[PDB]
């Protein structure tokens, strides 16, 4: 027991008086990315597709720069944070014996992990984020269609031609624009990638020492996008969300199927 | 102080003790009659091994299971007889460390936190997640976690000493899943032992004799055509019971749940199947790192098993080593009261003043 | 009843003691109790009758 508490006590940035500090900040950063939350839907109006993509459009380009000034302030917390760590140690800067000199290549080994641990956290919240979102979204969407405080959440029209009946936007026009507005809201969580591919890294993780190279494991490990992929849920809640927009223009069919019968009487007056 | 929520066998211990001081039955009692049937009934009260002792007049639970703090006042009353008797202390006077589960939903981590610091006097808390501080013991910062006979099964892929979320899954078998089990096949043998005395009775015939098949088909031909493998117990009645296919049959439904009727992979391929959620740089981690947890890993060749079964589902190029350690019962236990001891996590804690503004969000962001 | 404070406490006073219990008390529910409280029941509820029965000869002079 006291040989695993020396290898704890080795290991534990967690506990050191200094990866502890630069963890604490970077972890309440992570809180305020939780509360900050995502998507926006308004309780008491009626979108059209139009105007919901126009606005959630919008909303992602707002989160889009909170989240790149969010991971650049990062960026310069863990850098600046990873220098004290160094000239605290008796290690120089990068930018700025032998096997001392290999201690600080273990040191900087061990600070591109806590590094990379900390984008494992932040990519976490991302994904909780946006799947937590998507399921209020669903929310919305399946408790104003039980009315098929309560207005309805889309508008839509119905045209008669001679011919025939449909509605603008039609089923085909919410299931494209939307799964346009879905893909978009993935793609914009997915866009800002970790930060451990940043160039502050790269030059600390293959810190030039006793000037001679080193090197350091990379960004293509931290991989959000693939469980992403994985939340086989958040898939199933946009398809179910699909399946309240379809049940929606069934009941809207059901309606033209009604002013078929009127259409009738204007086939026979138009052909008169 | 240390407090554990173990859910096949509760512990107790100050912080940076040997052994947990105390150890105590998952259970509280409820008179059974509505009324004070005579002057014991001082209380309504009876948590752990009163309920042992007096199950007849009482009201028997296991008050959680799988995931989550269930029936919080039962809980209370649990942690309440911890420190009151079990530690024997007012505890306030000393930090204390609490487990739970993993992926236990924040609703009910904050609640936890909340009830620990309004009904307890208290320095400062923290409740610790039990995977994670397992492989402290293990001595890894970074490896998956196997547990099973405290608890459901979980599986948990941990990196740098911190799990990916991502990769958190149960097995929804837990100890009595194996007495289930074994009580099944001794009725098919014919013992039909099944009496709360005999369910106890099997428990600890399950906790002591079983043993896990190397290559089960193997071992269970070998068996059945050879009754020298098949070895003798002692009945407390003075009967002598023969186990012999069971003692591994048992353990095979951890290998294949069907044999208790479950349809799920196996430990070995859900365990093979949280690896490859993860990054497959942690994967090979995992592959030279498992740790294997709780009263049905203690048995022999449960680790000799699964560390063959791992090798088959795992590429020929990783490296497998199940970490098995000899307490692993207990893993969760003597990670949480070793970094308990040390000073420098006094820091990690929080405590009155800092717990009122920042302490339900506080609180909340260091449990992670 | 109830509220007698448990004697260890007070008693002994050299260590800490917690988690002290009341005495013990008759409860509310011993059978003997009950049944007085049944036996009571019975002679409020029913020497109230006979108070609705002089009502009710009251009852036309009202």
């Amino acid at each position: 027991i006291t040989g695993c508490r020396k290898a704890l006590r080795k290991n534990l940035f967690i506990v050191n008086p200094y990866l502890r500090p630069a963890l604490l900040k970077i972890n309440e950063m992570c809180y305020l990315l939780s509360f900050m939350g995502l998507c926006y839907i308004e309780k008491f109006h009626t979108y059209t597709l139009q105007e919901f993509k126009a606005a959630q459009i919008v909303r992602l380009q707002e989160v889009t720069e909170r989240l790149e000034v969010f991971r650049c302030a990062a960026k310069d917390v863990v850098r600046k944070s990873c220098r004290f760590a160094l000239r605290a140690a008796g290690f120089i800067p990068d930018d700025c014996t032998y096997t001392e000199q290999a201690s600080k290549r273990h040191h900087c080994m061990r600070l591109t992990c806590f590094i990379r641990l900390n984008d494992y956290l932040i990519q976490n919240t991302l994904h909780v984020l946006t799947v937590n979102t998507a399921s209020s979204l669903l929310n919305f969407f399946s408790d104003k269609l039980k009315r098929t405080s309560l207005v309805p959440m889309f508008l839509t029209e119905l045209i008669l031609t001679v011919q025939s009946l449909l509605f603008e936007p039609s089923l085909e026009d919410f299931l494209d624009g939307i799964s346009g507005a879905i893909n978009h809201f993935e793609n914009t969580v997915l866009s800002v990638p970790n930060l451990v591919p940043d160039s502050y890294f790269d030059a600390f993780t293959s810190p030039f020492i006793n000037k001679k190279v080193e090197e350091k494991t990379c960004g293509p490990g931290p991989n959000l996008s693939a469980v992403f992929e994985d939340d086989r849920n958040f898939l199933t809640i946009i398809m179910q969300i699909k399946e309240t927009i379809h049940a929606a223009f069934d009941s809207a069919r059901l309606y033209a199927a009604t002013f078929e019968k009127f259409q009738l009487f204007f086939k026979e007056n138009e052909s008169l | 102080l240390v407090c554990d929520n173990g859910s096949g066998l509760c512990k107790a211990g100050f912080a940076g003790d040997d052994a947990p001081r105390a150890v105590f039955p998952s259970i509280v009692g409820r008179p059974r009659h509505q009324g004070v049937m005579v002057g014991m009934g001082q209380k309504d009260s009876y948590v752990g091994d009163e309920a042992q002792s007096k199950r007849g007049i009482l009201t028997l639970k296991y008050p959680i299971e799988h995931g989550i703090i269930t029936n919080w006042d039962d809980m209370e009353k649990i942690w309440h007889h911890s420190f009151y008797n079990e530690l024997r202390v007012a505890p306030e006077e000393h930090p204390t460390l609490l487990t739970e589960a993993p992926l236990n939903p924040k609703a009910n981590r904050e609640k936890m936190t909340q009830i620990m610091f309004e009904t307890f006097n208290v320095p400062a808390m923290y409740v610790a997640i039990q995977a994670v501080l397992s492989l402290y013991a293990s001595g890894r910062t970074t490896g998956i976690v196997l547990d099973s006979g405290d608890g459901v099964t979980h599986n948990v892929p941990i990196y740098e000493g911190y799990a990916l979320p991502h990769a958190i899954m149960r097995l929804d078998l837990a100890g009595r899943d194996l007495t289930d089990y074994l009580m099944k096949i001794l009725t098919e043998r014919g013992y039909s032992f099944v009496t709360t005395a005999e369910r106890e009775i099997v428990r600890d015939i399950k906790e002591k004799l079983c043993y896990v098949a190397l290559d089960f088909e193997n071992e269970m031909a070998t068996a059945a055509s050879s009754s020298s493998l098949e070895k003798s117990y002692e009945l407390p009645d003075g009967q002598v019971i023969t186990i012999g296919n069971e003692r591994f049959r048992c353990p095979e439904t951890l290998f294949q749940p069907s044999f208790i009727g479950m349809e799920s992979a196996g430990i070995h391929e859900t365990t093979y199947n949280s690896i490859m959620k993860c990054d497959i740089d942690i994967r090979k981690d995992l592959y030279a790192n498992n740790v294997l947890s709780g009263g049905t890993t203690m048995y022999p060749g449960i680790a000799d098993r699964m560390q063959k079964e791992i090798t088959a589902l795992a590429p020929s190029t990783m490296k497998i080593k199940i970490i098995a350690p000899p307490e692993r019962k207990y893993s969760v236990w003597i990670g949480g009261s070793i970094l308990a001891s040390l000073s420098t996590f006094q820091q990690m804690w929080i405590s009155k003043q800092e717990y009122d503004e920042a302490g339900p969000s506080i609180v909340h962001r260091k449990c992670f | 009843t109830h509220a007698v404070p448990q004697l260890e406490k007070l008693v002994m006073e050299d260590i800490f003691i917690s988690g002290d219990p009341l005495l013990e008390s008759v409860g509310l529910h011993e059978p003997l109790v009950e049944e007085l409280r049944a036996n009571i029941t019975n002679a409020m509820h029913k020497a109230m009758m006979p108070l609705q029965a002089y009502a009710k000869e009251y009852r036309k002079y009202l």
